[PDB]
């Protein structure tokens, strides 16, 4: 809450439960790779 | 570029065993005091924590739930971390992840592996 932004964009779709973990960095797989990716140095929030 | 890749699943008998394989892909195990272990979630259960290793220290730690029947070993050439498990049971149907926990002073389980299903039934 205390860092500022030009834009913070929220990013929204649906998957499996058990692929709720690909969206992430650091992160490989069916969504990961051809649906989503997020980037390994991503300073964001994953909320599922 | 650095992922944990992992297969082995399947269908064991009660009683026998199954063994799980996990690659560091993109980096090493051994040379950087990196930490491979084994994650599992059984129908109707989270995520259990089974085993860790640390080739580069020794040492291997597990839960409570699988101590006395699971090994977790590691090839340091292969860069390949296993899990063993041996007699296994019904109950230990679950879907089984390798994870990644680096040395520290703070860490955590970051990198997760794909997940692959063992069937323990008769």
């Amino acid at each position: 809450n205390d860092l500022c932004f030009t834009n913070v964009y929220a990013d929204s779709f649906v998957i499996r439960g058990d692929e709720v973990r690909q969206i992430a960095p650091g992160q490989t797989g069916k969504i990961a790779d051809y649906n989503y990716k997020l980037p390994d140095d991503f300073t964001g929030c994953v909320i599922a | 570029e650095v992922q944990l890749v992992e297969s082995g699943g399947g269908l064991v008998q009660p009683g026998g065993s199954l063994r799980l394989s996990c690659a560091a892909s993109g980096f090493r195990i051994y040379s950087y005091y990196s930490y491979i272990g084994w994650v599992r979630r059984a129908p109707g259960k989270g995520e259990e924590l089974v085993a860790r290793i640390y080739p580069s220290s020794g040492y291997t730690y597990y839960a409570d739930s699988v101590k006395g029947r699971f090994t977790i070993s590691a090839d340091t050439s292969k860069n390949t971390a296993y899990l063993q498990m041996n007699s296994l049971r019904a109950e230990d149907t679950a879907v089984y992840y390798c994870a990644r926990w680096d040395f520290a002073g703070s860490s955590g389980l970051d990198y997760w592996g794909q997940g692959t299903l063992v069937t323990v039934s008769s």
